[PDB]
């Protein structure tokens, strides 16, 4: 089983 | 003391590798950046430093990251002007124009080339199963260069006169590259890649990542293959 | 009734980065940047579920993206040193001659830097002793811990030394066999 | 010396469980410095700004249809999901609790006798001690240091009773603990 991350949301540069 | 040499159990087999050998030729074949005379502009992480280097060729990056062993190393390097040379990769490369990433190939450019553009030769004897099959000489513009320029140029030779790597597999079950250097010390690099189905770019690499460099005037390199049966 | 966090950060102008996952208070895991692997926090969690560490590693980056945005958002505004509370205790029942582990406990404190040294004696000791990453917090401050296992004796006397910019002078929480 | 400024970037997910999985609540949430700046709250959908410097960023991402949906639907994808492949060695991990009973080294006013509960390396944190006075609980004078997670997945805790000793007595310790399915017990003999 593998544990799943949730992804970084960028900012606006 | 030096790096003792491997025994066949030390050694990963392609017969025990089911992915695609073509991602390890890809790091090999006409694969690598170069960049002379250059200082590091930033720096993602405390052990590596990025530098602007643009793809001459096909324009696929401007801002490559190098990654080594230990800050100490980053540190010696960072406000230095110096030559880059190393085998890039872009899966899972990451750090904050496109980006490529890489391990080691650092070295001081400052009095460390010849005068006139003479390029140094270096032998590199090949064996397959234990007998010397053909020998020949790689080239650097560098007194003390990095062993993985050295590395990456003998096997981009190997693949075009030896199929070293394939699409999928290669002719022979194991290979490492071992390097002797004037003063009796040597070590290599297992030339294949870990069991299992997939080849992890980035992990192989990270090999490189001592930027051991070696003197090319007197530096010596041997290439040791086995076939499966013989 | 359970809270699991992905707690992840980027700090300047060390170039600190973490990526890690709690269970009640617990870490399960964090990546290592270096060697790009996951590390269980009790090995036997690795035999049961995988992490790609990968997936930490583009997290990062965009955390550190984000961390420039918003240095420069704020009008470089520095954070404000938080010091730690300090503890030390054993993590049983001390008896002598009896195997047992100091716990220093570091705790509310900010940011995430923090130099951390046993003293068996006024001396050094580097035998033994372990540390986790640090620990998220509901209020945004850290937590970490340090261990240091060994024999009780009323000969022995332990310091654990703690070093923060919000501590004006080093930090040292002494530990002895009261008896 | 090192005197520069430190600028700190901290990003939480947060899955909270009620009901094993019946109930779920995802809280996403950015912090500066010190301060949270903005946050994704599945009980309200859509990223909300909690303090000036995060209004930038709830308007841009709230902007993101891809973003929005993905957020949408992690209490499932995620929350749900990382709970299912970590269960067994979380939410069912469990280590008995080591119980013993002695006095205090203390022993403050006189005529008494401050007795010490210690009940460590047990997990999970959840646990009930109880002090007894011949087969009755005991609601006064009981003193505890509270839970102390060790971080390294157990706990202790001390639990005391102030006692006015009476040779013949029975003081006893109850700890109950998911780890065992019948409540623990230590006596001291006064």
């Amino acid at each position: 089983p593998e544990v799943i991350p949730m992804f970084s949301a960028l900012s606006e540069g | 003391e030096s790096q003792p040499d491997p025994m066949p159990d030390d050694l990963h087999k392609s017969s025990e590798f089911t992915g695609t050998m073509g991602n390890m030729k890809y790091l090999y074949d006409d694969h690598y950046v170069s960049a002379t005379k250059v200082k590091s502009v930033d720096s993602f992480f405390k052990w590596d430093l990025i530098y602007n280097i643009s793809d001459k060729k096909l324009k696929n990056y401007d801002k490559v990251k190098t990654e080594l062993l230990n800050e100490d190393l980053a540190k010696k390097y960072k406000d230095e002007v110096v030559d880059v040379y190393g085998s890039n990769y872009y899966v899972n490369c990451y750090f904050s124009g496109g980006k490529t990433c890489m391990y080691g190939g650092i070295t001081k450019h400052e009095g460390n080339h010849f005068d006139n553009g003479n390029l140094q030769n270096v032998l590199v004897r090949v064996y397959e199963n234990k007998r010397n099959t053909i020998s020949f000489e790689v080239q650097t513009d560098k007194k003390s260069v990095t062993a993985q320029e050295l590395d990456i140029k003998a096997r981009n030779f190997l693949i075009n006169k030896k199929n070293l790597y394939e699409f999928n597999s290669s002719p022979y079950e194991t290979g490492y590259i071992k390097f002797i250097e004037n003063n009796g010390n040597t070590f290599w690099y297992d030339m294949m890649p870990a069991p299992g189905d997939k080849f992890d770019q980035s992990k192989y690499l990270m090999m490189y990542n001592d930027n051991k460099t070696v003197d090319s005037k007197s530096v010596k390199i041997e290439v040791h293959l086995t076939t499966k049966n013989g | 009734e359970h809270v699991i966090i992905q707690a992840e950060f980027y700090l300047n102008p060390d170039q600190s980065g973490e990526f890690m996952f709690d269970f009640d208070g617990d870490e399960i895991f964090h990546v290592d940047m270096a060697k790009k692997e996951t590390v269980w926090r009790l090995e036997e969690f690795g035999r049961f579920a995988s992490f790609e560490a990968q997936g930490a590693l583009a997290n990062i980056a965009v955390d550190k993206a984000n961390l420039e945005i918003m240095t420069k958002r704020s009008n470089y505004t520095p954070i404000t040193n938080v010091p730690p509370e300090v503890t030390v205790l054993t993590n049983s029942p001390v008896e002598l001659r009896e195997p047992n582990v100091l716990i220093c406990f570091i705790d509310k404190f900010t940011p995430p830097v923090v130099n951390v040294t046993w003293l068996r004696n006024g001396k050094p000791v580097t035998t033994g002793v372990s540390e986790t990453v640090f620990l998220p917090r509901e209020d945004h401050l850290f937590r970490k811990f340090h261990y240091l296992p060994f024999l009780p004796s009323t000969e022995d006397v332990y310091d654990c030394r703690v070093e923060h910019w919000g501590l004006d002078e080093p930090l040292l929480k002494h530990w002895e066999f009261d008896a | 010396g090192d005197t520069r400024p430190r600028f700190l970037w901290q990003l939480k997910f947060e899955c909270h469980f009620f009901n094993g999985t019946e109930r779920v609540r995802l809280l996403e949430r950015c912090i500066y410095n010190q301060e949270e700046s903005v946050r994704f709250d599945s009980d309200v959908g859509e990223y909300r700004a909690v303090t000036e410097l995060g209004r930038p960023d709830a308007e841009y991402w709230n902007s993101q249809k891809d973003l929005l949906e993905q957020r949408r639907a992690a209490v499932d994808t995620y929350c749900r999901h990382n709970y299912g492949v970590g269960e067994s060695f979380t939410v069912q991990r469990r280590v008995e609790p080591k119980v013993t009973v002695y006095p205090s080294k203390t022993q403050p006013l006189q005529h008494h006798n401050l007795l010490v509960c210690s009940v460590s390396g047990f997990y999970p944190g959840s646990i009930e001690v109880r002090w007894f006075r011949n087969g009755q609980e005991e609601k006064a004078g009981v003193v505890s240091t509270g839970l102390i997670q060790n971080g390294d997945w157990t706990f202790q805790t001390l639990v005391m009773l102030e006692t006015v000793p009476r040779s013949g007595e029975v003081y006893t310790c109850q700890v109950e603990h998911p780890s065992v399915t019948s409540p623990l017990t230590v006596e001291w003999r006064a």
